[PDB]
């Protein structure tokens, strides 16, 4: 989660940089995580623990 | 023709400003080919840094180091993790020890370089201000 | 460009 | 949170039990827990009517049905029975049944491919699991009452987790360098 | 350099062998050899009496005890029964018997902490290393008869090179400077 | 406290007598600390030559060249290493033209000038006890 968007990318097996081009996923991005729905219960789950 | 050259650099350097600038720099003037550790995640998974980076090492043909970031576009160098810059400097003493293939190190530098030792042990290879010395430094590289 | 995603188990 | 009916057909509500004397206590409760809950419960103490006309067509007859679900109520006395029954001092009619059950068990996972399909281990209060039979060992464990729910849960054969269908894929973004 | 006498007990001379119907022959070699060199072992054709009385008791006799030192016999159709799919076992029982004996020693396997104390993988001459268990992979693979003196040194619990004990420490001498 | 020295050398010259002379000829004389290779090899082990030899560079207060042998004592003459890469550290700070204060030639047989030596021209030289006097001074 503060490198998630890095573990999508390996399993979807894409690079995340190229040259002169960046490759990026708006939901999975630190804070659009924590604002995705299943985000909010994962974050809720982690501060419990 | 082609020519390959590693690039290596602490994180305190901002990537966006400094790495893409030299990263372009590198492809347009110079005429060379540039490697990275962010381009080639996929090959460092599967090595692992380590055996990645040696590879590297031993494969290009010039490897340049880079010590401050740059100030021709002001930034404030975050655009706190484990790096490659102690490894990648511990490969270069080793060579350095070895005495051979020491023309394939170069130092490149905009800002001023710090007060470290490991700095220190890297400017044994020739220098270059590339806020001045973009046609040398090309020229080093051809 | 971005890539086509797709499915990963 | 919402509830959802049990539609299992009839037939698979059959289950049979098989236990060692020193459980017969316990096991009474577990089959009261059992029939409440709606299973129906083929253990001797309640089929003995009709178990007494044939004993070894009664135990055949769960035996060979497939979509019967068989629970073994692990004890001390089970593994005794299932190993050495025989070399007891004097013959236990029910421990040689019990260790006759074991084996058709056994020759029905052997053939099955070591598959596991329908024999359910249930350590009973004052069981370990070493007494459970290695086979059975590859395999969940409940322990009585403790996983009651979980019991209810294998034997509805139903997963207490249910993932969702998977969902869409999120969005590539492109950005200069 | 000298001879040396061999102090095994006897009660753990005992070793058994599984093995796929392909290898029956050299199986048979094999076992000649360990007899011959005074291991006691057990396989299913030797033994076709006490084994005909009750096979799974049988088998069940040798995967318990501890002290038996197992020998796995690879070949392409031992990874064949034991993983491959259930449907080619429709024609054969004693593929079954090989499955049901690797699930037991898988059993066994996890049990003592993923440690492999006793089971001895061997490749016979038409086997590859492609067909030893992905569990067995982690341990020593030897190949008959190529490697049999280290086999019997595994089998006895030697090892080929031993160590003496640790020495005195060297002399220290200190001088001016 | 004392004043930290650190002293260079190629393995060409005689350790024994040059250098256990040496080491208590600033020891007793110069009133200053000495670092040597031969105790730092366990610390060597540890950061390995290179960067030990770096950080005792920008460490040291003085650093002292030595390019010859103590022919004043009997010795049999001869009772890769250090000596090349602390050469060239010295040329990156002489072609950058830093610290150069610190460091500090010393010879007692008659100096045969190397190649090397040339750049090395620049330190002060001193011979025997005669201009240790100065080198004293030089320190204190
Ligand atoms: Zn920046
Ligand atoms: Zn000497």
């Amino acid at each position: 989660m503060d490198r998630f968007e890095e573990v999508y990318f390996r399993i979807q097996d894409l690079e995340m940089f190229q040259p002169g081009r960046m490759h990026r996923v708006g939901e999975l991005s630190g804070d659009n995580y924590l604002r995705s729905p299943g985000g909010r219960q994962l974050r809720a789950a982690l501060d419990r623990f | 023709p082609p020519i390959k050259v590693l690039v290596v650099y602490p994180s305190e350097i901002c990537f966006h400003h400094t790495i893409c600038y030299f990263t372009e720099f590198l492809q347009n003037h110079c005429r060379s080919e540039v490697i990275l550790e962010k381009w080639q995640k996929k090959k460092i998974a599967e090595m692992g840094p380590v055996q990645w980076l040696a590879t590297q090492k031993k494969a290009a043909d010039k490897v340049v180091f880079l010590l401050s970031n740059d100030v021709n576009s002001v930034c404030d160098g975050t655009c706190n993790s484990q790096d490659l810059f102690p490894l990648a400097f511990n490969l270069f003493c080793s060579d350095l020890r070895s005495q051979i293939h020491l023309h394939k190190y170069v130092v490149v530098y905009f800002r001023e370089i710090d007060t470290k030792d490991d700095y220190n042990a890297l400017s044994v290879c020739p220098k270059y201000h590339l806020m001045k010395d973009a046609t040398a430094f090309c020229a080093e590289l051809l | 460009i971005p890539p086509p995603l797709k499915p990963r188990k | 949170g919402t509830l959802k009916t049990s539609n299992l057909p009839e037939e698979l509500r059959k289950v049979f039990i098989t236990y060692s004397m020193d459980t017969a206590m316990e096991v009474v409760k577990f089959v009261n827990f059992l029939l409440v809950n709606g299973f129906q419960t083929a253990i001797d103490i309640f089929e003995d009517r009709i178990r007494g006309i044939d004993i070894i067509k009664w135990m055949e007859r769960y035996l060979r049905d497939k979509t019967v679900m068989i629970i073994v109520a692990i004890s001390p006395k089970y593994k005794q029975d299932v190993e050495g029954a025989e070399s007891q001092l004097d013959e236990d009619e029910h421990g040689l049944h019990t260790k006759y059950i074991h084996r058709m068990m056994q020759i029905e996972f052997i053939k099955q491919g070591s598959m596991n399909f329908r024999f359910i281990p249930v350590l009973f209060p004052n069981a370990k699991k070493e007494h459970v039979p290695t086979w059975l060992q590859n395999t969940h464990v409940y322990s009585w009452p403790k996983n009651k729910k979980n019991i209810l849960l294998r034997l509805l054969r139903e997963e207490e987790f249910v993932a969702p269908p998977r969902g869409p894929l999120p969005t590539l973004q492109v950005v200069p360098l």
